[PDB]
RNA sequence: AAAGCUAAGUACUGGCGCGAGACCGAUAGCAAACAAGUACCGUGAGGGAAAGAUGAAAAGUUCUUUGGAAAGAGAGUUAAAAGUGCCUGAAAUUGCUGAAAAGGAAGCGAUUGGGACCUUGAUUCCAAGAAGUGCCGCCGGUUUGCCAUCUAUCCCUUUGCCUUCUCUCUCUCACCAGGUUUAGGCUUUGUCUUGAUGUAUUUCCGGUUCAUCUUUUUGGAGAGGUCAGCAUCAGCU
RNA sequence: AGGAGUGUUCCUGUUUCCGAGCUCGGUUUCUGUGAUGCUGGCUAUCGGUUCCAACCGACGUCUUGAAACACGGACCAAGGAGUCUAACAUAUGUGCGAGUACGGGUUUUACUCCUGUAUGCGCAAUGAAAGUGAAGUAGGGAGAUUUUGCUUUGCCAUUCUUCGCACCUACGACCGACCACGAUCUCUGAGAGAGGUUUGAGUUGGAGCAUAUCUGUUAGG
RNA sequence: AGCAAUGAGUAGGAAGACGUGGGGAUUGUGACGAAGCGUUCGGCGUAAGCCUGCGUGGAACAGUCUCUAGUGCAGAUCUUG
């Protein structure tokens, strides 16, 4: 399968000639531990009610 | 996906969506380009002016390749053959050779700017401007048949 | 649940000359005739439905038991409805049979939950 | 890995879900409520788990779980814990606690189920 | 019973949501929505938006456009919601810090052998939240063949619109309209 | 040039013989699922239908009785008459029975009423008894491993490379070598797991019997539901 | 107005009366935001499906205009009308991005998978043709930065000078055509330099290609 | 979830739902009775429609997410019966 479907991380795959695999437009896949890090939180604002 | 059309939707509604004074009539207004000489005129005015009438002269018998010419620009080159310009950059002493017709163009326009680093072109025709382009840049200029 | 329940309407929307014609089925649709009376909202002639008569987003679906149904075919199927039994009220299906349902009848009072059939087939 | 990732795949769509009207509900076992969510489904969350009676006649119940920061996920043999526990409102102090420890946000709605189950035998 | 235009209840012209099923852009979305909401400042407001437009909106700047708009501004990462393309004619490709959407393969082997950082929208936020020190930039949008088409419509006095035709040369347009010597110029 | 031959690849609603189907399912699909290019019409050229389904098995209703006979009625075969144009058997239409209504139409909307007809000591809580159930504990066997440790590669950080690949206008160039991309066997260097310690835990029988809660029958304490009356306020009037 | 609770600690109201200069502060009981209170009938009513009565209402299509003395319609069942292919176009989703997408090789054999050489459209336009063939500036502007006003560690300024994306508005330069020149050369030509109320579907550090669907135009029953 | 304003409509445009025959995936029902049919046993939805008791019936059918179309009738001096 490595032979085949290449390295991910910019060079080609072998196997398909001038093939990559796809980059998502995250790194990071989730929000959570993004949202809720401390250098997006700090800045943040307090919450609001109605 | 015959599902997605307006049809289905118009379903139920007796007009089908044509409108009952006017109608969906089999042919109102001819078949085609007809029509473009009298009716469908305004429509050839603004859209698709030059339209009637004939200009130049004819060709007979006209066949391609007799004037083929595909264009390389002088702001391209270097894409054309990148180790040579790690080289060619160094030494003061020889020049990377580009020969166009090999990637495959006859034609060199100087559209762009170019580094300045030695180099010679060999193409088969070059405009006049590529010409004191490249020989500003120290490159020379080579004529194939 | 249980809240107060209020209608807007009881009577259906029967479909226009539904009385008429037996070609005519009562299911109801709009009339799109040019001069028809309905369409154009005379007195003394077929209602309309309109959004306006929509019942209150509390109380939609609601039983006059209570309860919302929600039917259910396997003995698998009621487990669903452990921790939302005072919300739901189960129906058993259309299809099932006599021994299948003895097992889900019998399944059901053990998890407490309402079973809106009963005395189904005996 | 990513619970939010998972869920965008699998929301719409998976073997569990099952309709009636507008209602939903989730088959599976690492779930409580029974909803159609984020939060409570255990396909997609890190770290879900259910309260289910248990299974041997139905006579105790089982708290279902993980293994914490999704330790052994790819091996599924070796990811699900089981701990049993009597009826009981006794027993009730211990399953409170051992919930907290894995999720302290599903803590009201475990008390809300834990004591509906004690009330369930085939 | 008021005179009132529309009765409105006025609607806004601009979309309203995502439109796309890819699950990667809708998580950018909810994070640079939760972003704008609570954060306050105008560069994520702006994010948001451009993040939800069309594939027309979402054009492709080159390395050697992206050099030029960031030139005398060296130390400052390069925002750009959209693509970014190798330019082949750029020689010696400039550094950078560039953020964007996606980067053609050959564009990420040029940044970074020049010695030059490649991010995506959520690495971004963690750097940069407020967008502080930042340059937002955008590709031209009204830059391709279709957009030629549009405008005073070809056949009117002083209109630089192209005409739809089947093809290019003489024999093709170029005769009732376009000669004095054929009825008119125009 | 004014004489000539020549296979292959190519075409194929016919003939002959195969294999399929996101096709139609008896007003469809060929005109034709059947003695269909048939019955039948036209002087003739030509035109051209309708028509599939008892049952697993004919076991296709002998026998007594009324009648001229066809049939009916008893009885009988069958899982059932499903009883020979026989599977299911809709509507229009028709007869009877019951139920209403009707002074030169009836139907219909909205609102009540009348007549038929359908439908409803909660939830629990505390004792005692039986019927369930059989957790932990305690053994044998079995499988997970909180936490404290030690440590791998992931990844990048290159190093010392070497091997096999791959790309390349990188070199005298014909061959080796050198960069580029992969894999592998090795290397210096800084939150998806192995091996020891055993918080904890599942499964497995013999148990060793006990908890538990379930339904129920006997007392004890506790009543919801629905429709009203009066009262006090809050809004509008 | 209604599943429980505790109770006024804060808060507004009304009130006991103590002091400071009608107004403010301290203190006691009472009521609100924190109010549903008492009581009865029935366990069949309440309610529901049907049919009937009563008061009031109530006469498909073309067209300015239909209940019409305009036309179609006795009743029921089943059947019955924007489809498929091609050429474009805008819009939108997906992939790759200066690129992009007939054969052969594999195979369980109409799928799938891999792949060499071309070509398509694009990357440059302009003239009938012979041919020839591309320096930015200003104004408004998203955003960032530096600083001035307000409930406060957040709120909106245009307060600043700093850079100003897209895009529109105004004007340039360069390329082809047309018109009109030309220092000087290796003089059938080249060309420093300098133009023009002319003209192009030109240009100004390229966006396209393939695919999916809708809508529109056109050809076909 | 909260607040406010608003609500007529042919021709026409757009949005979200309801239903039908097949394909892919998944969850099921059925000779102790599937489909269809009938019905003052009924219920839900503004509505298209859906669910369901009882009777008949005698062999196959359905829910969910997708793909696809010979996909919804009161009318055509419509067609066949």
């Amino acid at each position: 399968l490595q032979l085949l479907f290449g390295r991910h991380t910019t060079g080609t795959a072998q196997l398909k000639k001038g093939y990559h695999l796809p980059r998502a437009l995250m790194s990071n896949a989730d929000l959570s531990r993004i949202v809720n890090s401390e250098e997006i939180q700090r800045v943040v604002r307090p919450a609001r009610v109605a | 996906t015959t599902r997605l059309r307006k049809t289905r939707k118009r379903r139920g509604h007796v007009s089908a969506g044509y409108g009952r004074v006017g109608k969906h009539r089999k042919h109102p207004g001819g078949r085609g380009k007809a029509g473009g000489m009298h009716h469908m005129r305004i429509n050839y005015d603004k859209y698709h002016p030059g339209y009637f009438g004939k200009v130049g002269m004819r060709h007979y018998h006209l066949l391609k390749n007799q004037y083929t010419c595909p264009t390389v620009n002088v702001d391209k080159l270097w894409s054309l053959v990148p180790a040579t310009l790690e080289k060619a950059e160094q030494s003061k002493d020889k020049a990377a050779v580009i020969d166009v017709t090999k990637s495959g163009y006859f034609k060199v326009l100087g559209k762009g700017d170019l580094p300045k680093i030695p180099v010679i072109v060999k193409a088969r025709f070059f405009s006049k401007i590529a010409e004191k382009k490249i020989k500003a840049a120290g490159g020379a200029c080579v004529l194939t048949g | 649940v249980k809240r107060s329940i209020v209608k807007k309407r009881v009577k259906s929307f029967p479909r226009f000359q539904s009385d008429r014609y037996k070609r005519v089925k009562s299911s109801w649709r709009k009339p799109k005739g040019i001069d028809c009376r309905v369409r154009r909202k005379f007195k003394g002639t077929n209602t309309m439905p309109n959004i306006g008569y929509g019942s209150n987003k509390k109380t939609r679906h609601m039983l006059p038991n209570g309860f919302f149904k929600f039917l259910v075919s396997s003995p698998k199927d009621i487990e669903l409805l452990l921790m939302h039994n005072t919300k739901f009220a189960a129906e058993i299906a259309h299809n099932i049979s006599s021994r299948k349902r003895r097992e889900i009848l019998e399944r059901a009072d053990q998890l407490n939950v309402l079973v809106l059939n009963r005395s189904a087939r005996l | 890995v990513s619970s939010e990732l998972l869920w965008q795949c699998v929301r719409r769509n998976h073997c569990f879900i099952r309709k009636f009207n507008g209602i939903t509900l989730s088959a599976e076992r690492m779930n409580l409520t029974n909803k159609n969510t984020l939060k409570y489904s255990g396909i997609a969350h890190k770290q879900p788990l259910g309260l289910n009676r248990h299974g041997a006649n139905n006579g105790c119940i089982a708290l279902v779980t993980v293994q914490k920061c999704s330790r052994a996920m790819r091996k599924p043999t070796r990811a699900v814990q089981v701990r049993k526990f009597k009826k009981s409102k006794k027993e009730m102090s211990k399953v409170m606690k051992a919930v907290a420890e894995r999720r302290p946000d599903l803590l009201k709605v475990a008390n809300k189920k834990m004591k509906k189950l004690i009330r369930t035998n085939s | 019973g008021i005179d009132l235009e529309r009765n409105g209840r006025k609607k806004k012209g601009g979309r309203r949501t995502v439109k796309s099923q890819n699950p990667y852009l809708r998580l950018l979305v909810k994070l640079y929505q939760f972003l704008a909401r609570r954060t306050n400042s105008r560069f994520n407001a702006v994010v948001l938006k451009r993040l939800m437009n069309p594939k027309r909106l979402k054009a492709p700047m080159s390395l050697s456009k992206l050099a030029r708009h960031m030139k005398g501004k060296e130390d400052h990462i390069a925002v750009l919601v959209g693509s970014v393309t190798d330019d082949i004619r750029m020689v010696h490709a400039p550094k950078l810090t560039v953020c964007a959407l996606r980067f053609s393969e050959t564009a990420r082997r040029r940044l970074e052998k020049a010695g030059g950082e490649c991010l995506t929208f959520d690495q971004l936020a963690l750097r940069r939240p407020k967008g502080s020190k930042c340059v937002l930039l955008r590709a031209a949008t009204k830059s391709r063949e279709a957009d030629k088409h549009f405008g005073a419509a070809p056949g009117t006095p002083g209109s630089k619109a192209r005409p739809y035709v089947r093809s290019t040369g003489r024999k093709f347009e170029k005769a009732r309209g376009r000669r004095k010597s054929r009825g008119y110029k125009n």
